[PDB]
């Protein structure tokens, strides 16, 4: 009832979240897949007609959707901002996140590692946004976050010194600005260490980029199955159309060919339907990624667990093949200690409540401290508000509330 | 023509494939019709251009 | 007929243990367990912080603690009756089955 | 223009929201379903195609997803915390939930 | 064809369940593990716990 | 537009023979005996389903 | 007959004081402004 644990230390933690944004765009030529080069089959296919067109329309819709998904996640900046040539940012090192000029790609080191890790009438259509263009959009977002904080998301970019921005984020999580300024060197070192660990962690674990790999693998498996289905007879005498034509009379041959055509159309339909369901899943992930980009990269999120585990400070976007990696910087309380706690302090027959803190007792003295970090302060009229009388409150403890005015009045 | 080199088949080669009837222009504009691989087409005639992501801006940090 | 139902990896008892862990942390550690290691806090003080979050001063919670506790207990009692009385509330789960 | 309404009392309300998290995991034996126990039709089924493998893969994916869904919703705690033996919490009764 | 129809329907149902599970996970973090300032995300009225 | 297009596609699909002599069922029944007709009708029914 | 400052979600009337109010500008610009006394905590101590 009377014990509280207040953290006396903090850890800056960077966590990586990998979200798929796009899937491979595919186009199928119905005539090529179903009939190959056989003119006779093409004439027979015309009777079915609209089925081929419908399949093409569905695939085309998926492809345009994928371009839209990439645009929604990355094209949130109307101008390509360029980071200033000086790279000193209050002792925080952004070399891993920021683009490298020496590389021809101009991708960041973490982006380069991610890029390396990821590995019949059916054609794969190139994405409209090239990887270099996506990287350029990412660079613009990073430059805005580092130099202008959250202003760029909500309006024209407003320059702010990076330590000051970090202090504002600390205020967002309920920690006072002084903590950041007093411990700036430590916070910078912790952040730098975390970024280095991130590079090692992604490299060490193959499953880290597994979600992206899974999307690629599923698309490959579906295409392979479709190609394999061409071999299947479907109850016809032979898979090859020419063999059926050569070995059978024209009426019977037409019946057998019809069986092959229908089976192949069914195979394409199954592929298209599965792709539509997968596309819906990818779209949901892309919408989530866009929401994360706005809420975490472009602002500080008060939502719990939306942007990493711990009290979110800032997030950095990194492009990955067919996906986005978010590096989430969070404030983690550490080194908790146990202190006696009282709801109110009774002074002069009045009940005093902490304005923005919790009353804590070392054992012989009572202090008011911010909940997130332990910064004991003398109880004073300034830090407390008086409501009611001592009797109503339960657990109230008698102690003296100092008045700043009284010493001056005495003098 | 998708996946076909221009020699094989106002001619420009793009990763998507050969484009005929559109003249490539160095100047970049917002995308109107998406050919793919960063190349977009508009009616000015028909022109193919690399899409401009945005106007470049330099942020000031002090 | 070749149609088989595969057992869930997590048994209901195991799920209940996970739920119990969440309840224990929330009652004793408040919101700290979600954001980090569990930090002990008295439940009335936790409620006072929550009152501050909604924009009502903590004094209201402390002064009216008995009333608030009685109202909470009454509401919890009502929930069991409400769920039993109306089948529709659990309808979504039943619909899946 | 000059009038406001300020609440003079409060009500604590507990409401129930029910969300489905998992669905039944099922697997199908393609041969048994279509061919029963007849060997001859099984051979014919082999001729029709590899659809059975595709169906099995899809169903297996659903099953794994259901386990993942439960893990995401419930396994958010690193350690299994245990409630204190003396259940007194400022006059709040958690007996029904606990 | 009957088996294929069953599988397709199950996939669509699974997508709906997955969305509900994602919402449930979001609620567990936002409502159970913290106080939520979003309106109507965790009950009518001002969310406490 | 999507709803209109889907309905139009179904109406268009009615024209397709699906390997039968004619799209019209009555023509098949009028011109063929019950055994041959059953095979042709089966093809139409399966395609429409 | 009297003017008080209260929290929005619960009625807890409090005397208007310098501590609970911030002073910006002059009376003319604001529309709907009313004239009431604002108590100063320092003044009674100063009088004593
Ligand atoms: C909390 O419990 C202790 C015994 O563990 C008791 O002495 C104390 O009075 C209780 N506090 C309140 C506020 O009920
Ligand atoms: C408020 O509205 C009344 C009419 O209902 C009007 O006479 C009065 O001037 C208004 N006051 C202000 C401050 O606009």
């Amino acid at each position: 009832n009377n014990s509280i644990a207040i953290p006396t230390n903090f850890t800056i933690s960077v966590t990586t979240e990998i979200l798929p944004v796009s899937m491979t765009k595919t186009s199928v030529d119905c005539t090529m897949y179903i009939c190959g080069d056989s003119t006779e089959c093409s004439n027979l296919l015309l009777q079915y007609g609209s089925f081929c067109t419908q399949l093409k329309r569905a695939l085309t819709g998926i492809a345009v959707e994928q371009d839209k998904n990439t645009q929604e996640v990355f094209a949130q900046v109307k101008q390509i901002y360029k980071t200033p040539p000086i790279k000193y940012f209050g002792g925080f090192n952004f070399s891993q996140i920021l683009p490298d000029p020496s590389k021809p790609s101009k991708r960041s080191p973490i982006e380069d590692l991610l890029f390396n890790k990821v590995t019949k009438g059916l054609t794969v259509l190139p994405p409209l946004l090239t990887d270099e263009m996506i990287a350029q959009y990412t660079s613009a977002l990073l430059a805005g976050t580092i130099t202008s904080g959250w202003t760029f998301g909500a309006g024209p970019a407003l320059q702010i010194p990076f330590p000051m921005q970090m202090a504002y984020r600390f205020n967002g999580i309920g920690v006072t600005q002084n903590v950041l300024y007093e411990n700036q060197k430590l916070i910078a070192n912790q952040f730098n260490s975390a970024i280095g660990k991130i590079q090692d962690s992604l490299s060490s674990t193959p499953s880290a980029l597994g979600k992206l790999q899974d999307v690629v693998n599923h698309n490959a498996q579906a295409l392979n199955t479709l190609v394999k289905q061409l071999s299947s007879k479907f109850g016809a005498i032979s898979s090859v159309l020419n063999d059926i034509f050569s070995r059978l009379d024209p009426p019977e041959a037409e019946v057998q060919i019809d069986r092959l055509i229908t089976g192949r159309l069914q195979s394409l339909q199954t592929y298209v339907t599965q792709q539509l369901i997968r596309a819906a899943e990818i779209r949901a992930s892309a919408n989530l990624a866009a929401t994360k980009m706005s809420e975490c990269v472009l602002g500080q999120s008060k939502r719990v667990d939306f942007c990493g585990k711990g009290y979110h400070l800032m997030s950095f976007p990194q492009s990955a093949p067919h996906g986005v990696v978010f590096l989430h910087v969070t404030y983690v309380p550490a080194q908790e200690k146990n202190f006696t706690t009282a709801p109110a302090i009774c002074h002069d027959g009045k009940a005093h409540f902490p304005r923005e803190g919790v009353f804590v007792s070392n054992g012989t003295h009572w202090f008011v401290t911010q909940r997130n970090f332990y910064e004991p302060q003398i109880i004073t009229t300034d830090n407390t508000f008086v409501s009611g009388n001592c009797d109503v409150v339960i657990g109230i403890v008698n102690n003296t509330v100092y008045d700043p005015l009284q010493p001056e009045l005495d003098s | 023509y998708q996946g076909v080199n221009c020699t094989e088949v106002n001619v420009f080669q793009t990763r998507a494939g050969c484009l005929i009837g559109a003249e490539y222009v160095n100047n970049s504009y917002e995308c109107d019709i998406p050919i793919g691989a960063g190349i977009c087409a508009s009616y000015q005639s028909i022109i193919a251009y690399t899409m401009s992501l945005g106007a470049e801006n330099s942020v000031a940090y002090s």
